[PDB]
């Protein structure tokens, strides 16, 4: 009755779960605009997602408080970069560390 | 023995170190002669004047107790406010420091029993201990882990496991999702399992589990040793194989040892991990020990990254505060006074990194929503039970812990009350978690 | 839990590892499910089966409760005697020994109160370790002293005095008959006077002393260090400059420092004083805590030459026997089972040199044909304030109690009885000694 | 010298070291007397006490015999039964152990021979000694090889090769099936073959033979130097090449040498293979020498993973019970007494793993069953001839020792006689191995 | 197997390594057979010929057996001659030589027994060993004495002595007259006697009877130590306190260990004493075994001051030839061959000089004469019981021995016959001398 594990590949936080929707992506960036972080967009290559450094997008969005706007850029930065691995951060400046980071794309 | 070691008008400075003793005395004894008694013992010892006395400038070294309060809800006990100056200590020895304040006045015959309840340490004496080699912020950049609580899982049975074994099911365990696996307080170099061949297998299934899953991957290594000469060779032999973190028992191995292997790890770029085996001996007793407060300043003073803390979950909920206190200090820059939670003195920490706490014991996938909301993001989550007794095996166990943690994570970022929702929550991330189901299945 | 790790018919092997726990449980609960907990936690930690636990021979590895007994004038309480095979542990670590014993069991919420009484160290086990350095009689050869207990001072105050001061207090202690004096457990390396200048001024005084008296002298220099590398470093200068005995403190700075520097002492030929710091944070509850006896094998089986066990005159007639008791477990290479003195199990340490015995805290002249009664020739016995507060100094001082001691050693050893006759002698040795006279003028 | 030095009354204790010693007197000497003087000269040496002899201990610090039993089949020989107290010898020293043993009573005149049969390791002097670096379970955790005896082979002739023809024969022998070659008890360091250049070319060929085949492969390298300079740089080169295993021959190269090198292997991870020349000095004479079980005894004490027990084929059927005596010593934990196999005292092991026992020395295909049914899968066949003299090369002689021992070890598995069948076995198995079949044409 | 590893017509090069090998075959094999057997298994071990051995120069890398002799009175055995290539051994490596002359042929089943008389060292191969670290002359420089032989103890009981005891055994010793004093082959750290504390003790008595007397004295430290470490770091001890003089068991410890020591002393200018334990397993047996001679050129060729080769005057006069001709071995520059001494090659060691002969074993006063006339000035006589069971004491043992050696070697001097007028030398001597007479009232 027992069921084996499939091993697959996994990207950090979220990645256990069921890929996000636009309406949960949403929820998690107001979540980081209300924590008063700033919202960062990244992207790098499938074999290079283990990289520290991923190819910033654009600048963080210091002072943005429209998701509309921030999901935008996420779309943006998939549509220009389109077998790249995605990833949305929150830059908390007080703690000098990310209070959320998850990757929107897994890649392909 | 009054006038001479207790000063009621005395304004302690801010580069004073203040204890505050929890005394139960004798009945009939004077509650001023006893404070100045613990002030005395733990400064000089002596009150018969010598001539040896007369050529030291005996106004300032000494230990003075300036204010006595009354014990909430404790007619046979006082508090015992005493200011030292930093002059009578070697500068970063949390060594000399504790050895100063616990050596004598707990054999103390005058008192039935004494409690150092909290300790005041100055930013100036802050500034010269090392702390912690990495620090919370820093482990979390080495790690590439950001926005969730760690977790992690004790490897059991303590006894038995040879090498390959041992990491035949530390490989599962970090294969599932956990982020590290943790070695026993118990585990140092046994007949049944030498410590390198522990060291080169756990490097090993550490290496496969990172390969195969795309996280960085840990083993908290035990460096423990009878001799600072071994512990030093395991920890180098650590870092040569490339483990990126390590454990040591910091009560049992001694201040000392820890205070070197912190500083070994600063120097290294290897972390540590922190184990608080005995702490029970010390911080149980409420009349008589030194309070788990005051042993997490002297640990995170000495140096750390993880540092067990209990899982605050597992006391009522109107018992709680002292352990939320005492995270507090473990974490914080300021943590200002606040006699609810415990916290006697105002402890500014400056740019000293914080240490992660560990929540570890008797803990599942129930406790989780708690234990977020409580924990936060900074903290340590380990589950050894939790992991170990699911019937699909170690690697379906982390992937369960995992799939909650996550699902926890999103809950509380999506403004959700997790503690009110919990069992919603958990239900809606095991309608694609089959693992998780039978977690919650097997652990209801 | 109950028929898995307590098994009233097993017989404990000779190699086995004994230890003996007073539980006062929670009203309720089983006494043989207490104890089965005790064996548990401290082995394996756990009751439920894993499917790790299969790979290993789980009925050998694991602590088994076989004889529980009540405890005399407690109700509450009762004796639990757990037996451990030697292959639970590391091979010569009294820090693995000690972790595995106390971890964890002192944390069990389903006692009230947990106190280890007594362990048994087999013989094998014993034969590991490296034990003291020198040992006693080895101390007596090099030192050139028999027939008499070893005198000691503890330099006071402990705050205060420059190296050149401290050294011109240790110079007349010295100089006045004092084989020893001693730094004090928070002297290592303070602002007010540096560890070097200690080791040099020290050694200049006891050199001076030693050449004006024609005796052999020491000093108890204290290599507490806040790093291994650092205690290291001051035993090495301490050779360097030909101090002859150092100082550690064993709990505080801990237990694998503490046997590392007796591994380097018994290499390099330098003799170890070992001060109990903080033993009564540990030791002082009845209920809850390890024994001091306990403690005491931990340190010979760590390895040292001196050992403070307590005055045994600070305590009245009816409650000496634990305090002999632990003195003969220092001493003695054979220890009988004896209930009456506390002590739980037969204890053999074969060749292992005994440790001596170290009597410090508010003795003076009158004390001390009780303290050569009871202590005999192989002790040490330690005159902090019998010798600073003497109103003709320190060598008037040092010069009295040295004049007592060989009064009494004298009076023993011609058969009369000591204490009987103990003013009687002193008076009679007071006829010859001015010092002597005064100092029971000022110490009645 | 009768009454002193033996006791027949004497209980031997339980850390006692017992020697048993087969005296052939010369006729008309007393037996008790013969074995007083091999007690005496065994641990004191001497029967006229001098007055140093006054100044210790006498009744403990001597051996004393406390059994006589008759030889069976010889008159003219008799059994004595010595014991010694453990304090007698250096903790953890073979070389002082064996020294005491037999420094001087093999040169006693009043016996025309002498024979040391058995020597009884008590558990607690066990555990002081190393014991072998990994043993058998930790080498086959590492190599990853289970269920199968492991191969071996010797690479001849012992003279003339070069470095790269060495490794031409080294690297065909391992592609063609089996775990191991050896290097030769005379190659070290030649003129005409550096060990440098053998072990770079060596690794060379191991790698490569492991690369082509899929399974790991190693080789003896002899590290054996006139210095324990040179042998330590010689396996600290050998561990920078990587290679997995080394040689050591511990009679020649002295046991202190061998205890050095078993204790750097064991803290580098480096496997070590023993070789036993010169044994046959020792011990092939019935009637003078030490036997080459108390050999294996003091081999496994002082470390190593392999050891040459001895092909057992060699052996009429009815002497085949002294080999398989000392081959349980070597590889069992426990070895009860056993008269008819040699074994004259039980020995307790402890935890000290177990040491792979090596065959070598005219043994090829024919041999395998009846080598397989006598060493069990926890041994080591060795095949110089039966793999060198192949007429189609070392790979194809490589390739038939390997078939017919998978296919014994699987016709042992069915529960077939692999000895009654050996020839069916290895017919049935040559139908689809046309090297094997040839083998057995060669070596009919 | 006849025609290829035996030449009559073979006439053997002056840098060939030569070998006589006493066998005693099974009945009914061939002489040349077995000859070309031994030399077959010492050099290539095989006769079947594989295709690794067509890749060498068969002629040249071989043993071969060239002369075939009777052995006198023993028509069961004969002597066969073997020549062995220089380039089959590694240079100045007698363990490589050793190892194959003897690590496989003293198994050889065709044979009853095997002994190796003699062997040839070319004084090519003799130029590369290091040799003695000082030699004869070189010592007698140093210790600036001459004329007399040397005079040594061995300190009893080898059981029990502190090291302060051991040490006030050794000063009476060597302030009674003899040059050294000796510590047994059992003697290098026990638990009651640790190795740190003899030498510091033993330095302590040398200097003080060096000091009392005006003559230079020396004591064997045992060095010989379970590990090259340890044994190094106990001679660096022994440099660094200044002893003179350490001893090493050359046997039991090991010949790589030997060399070794041998060149940290001839580089540190520490002489080296070397002791025989264990020669009797080896070279008692008349028909299996190697020769004491033969061990004693591996010694001189390893490197020592002094040798142990018997008391001479203990063997019945016709048994004597052999005990002198390996005297002349160790001894003399150059000795030819001899058939009556046992020496069956021609031995040149052009300058490597001489080790002192030592003679101990039940020897006192009365042999001494025939020691002296036997041995030389260049010889160490030691008494042990003949200095320790004196009735007035070690010093007085010790000056009889000294007065009866010096009136020895002058009666040798005056050309008298020592021999015949032993008794009247000793009388006379006797009646300046109250200890020497008593000496001979004593052991007459």
């Amino acid at each position: 009755e027992m069921q084996d594990y499939k091993q697959s590949l996994k990207y950090e936080t979220f990645s256990y779960l069921p890929p996000m929707n636009a309406e949960r992506i949403r929820a998690q960036i107001k979540y980081a605009i209300a924590q008063g972080w700033s919202p960062g967009i990244e992207h790098v290559e499938v074999k290079n997602s283990m990289n520290q450094y991923w190819y910033m997008w654009k600048l963080p969005f210091f002072g943005e408080q429209n998701v509309d706007n921030v999901l935008a850029e996420i779309e943006a930065c998939r549509s220009a970069y389109p077998t790249h691995q995605v990833k949305l951060v929150a830059y908390d400046n007080y703690a000098q560390s990310l209070g959320l980071a998850f990757v929107v794309y897994r890649g392909n | 023995y009054r006038q001479t070691y207790w000063m009621p008008e005395y304004t302690p400075l801010d580069s004073d170190i203040l204890a505050c003793f929890k005394i139960t005395p004798q009945p009939g004894v004077d509650r001023e002669e006893a404070a100045a008694a613990v002030a005395a013992e733990s400064s000089t010892g002596t009150w018969t004047t010598v001539w040896t006395d007369l050529l030291t400038d005996m106004d300032y070294y000494k230990g003075r107790a300036y204010r006595i309060e009354d014990v909430p809800g404790d007619d046979a006990a006082f508090y015992a406010f005493i200011a030292y100056p930093i002059d009578l200590f070697e500068e970063g020895s949390v060594v000399n420091v504790f050895t100063s304040l616990v050596g004598n006045v707990f054999g103390f015959k005058a008192v039935r029993g004494l409690r150092l309840e909290d300790v005041r340490f100055p930013l100036a004496y802050v500034k010269t201990c090392g702390g912690p080699p990495h620090g919370i912020q820093v482990e979390r950049d080495k790690m590439n882990k950001y926005g969730r609580p760690l977790l992690g899982c004790t490897i059991k049975p303590k006894l038995g496991l040879s090498a390959k074994n041992y990491g035949r099911a530390v490989y599962e365990c970090l294969r599932g999702g956990l982020d590290f696996t943790k070695d026993d307080e118990n585990i140092n170099s046994q007949p049944f399992m030498r410590w390198r061949d522990r060291f080169l297998f756990v490097q090993d299934a550490t290496e496969t589990a990172e390969a195969q899953t795309g996280e960085r991957k840990g083993h908290y290594l035990n460096v423990t040793a009878p001799t600072p000469e071994e512990m030093y060779k395991r920890a180098e032999f650590a870092k040569e194989i490339g483990a990126p973190i390590i454990m040591h028992d910091y009560i049992t191995g001694g201040f000392t040892a820890n205070t070197g292997l912190a500083k070994w790890c600063q120097d290294n770029g290897v972390l540590l991990h922190i184990h608080r085996a005995m702490h029970a001996v010390i911080d149980r007793n409420p009349n008589h020990g030194i309070h788990f407060r005051v042993l997490t300043k002297i640990l995170r003073l000495s140096g750390g990254d993880h540092l067990h803390t209990g899982t605050v979950v597992g006391k009522l909920e109107g018992d709680r505060a002292s352990t939320l206190g005492w995270i507090d200090l473990l974490r914080e820059s300021f943590i200002p006074e606040d006699r609810s939670r415990g916290i006697f003195f105002d402890q500014d920490w400056g740019s000293m990194p914080g240490v992660f706490a560990v929540a570890s014991g008797g803990i599942h996938v129930w406790h989780m929503p708690a234990l977020v909301n409580i924990f936060g993001d900074d903290s340590v989550l380990q589950f050894g039970g939790g992991t170990l007794g699911h019937p699909w095996g170690n690697a379906a166990g982390a992937a369960a812990n995992r799939v909650a943690l996550e699902a926890c994570v999103e809950a509380r970022n999506q403004g959700r009350d997790i503690e009110k929702e919990g069992k919603e929550i958990l239900t809606a991330a095991a309608q694609h978690s089959p693992e998780l189901k039978i977690a919650m299945e097997t652990w209801k």
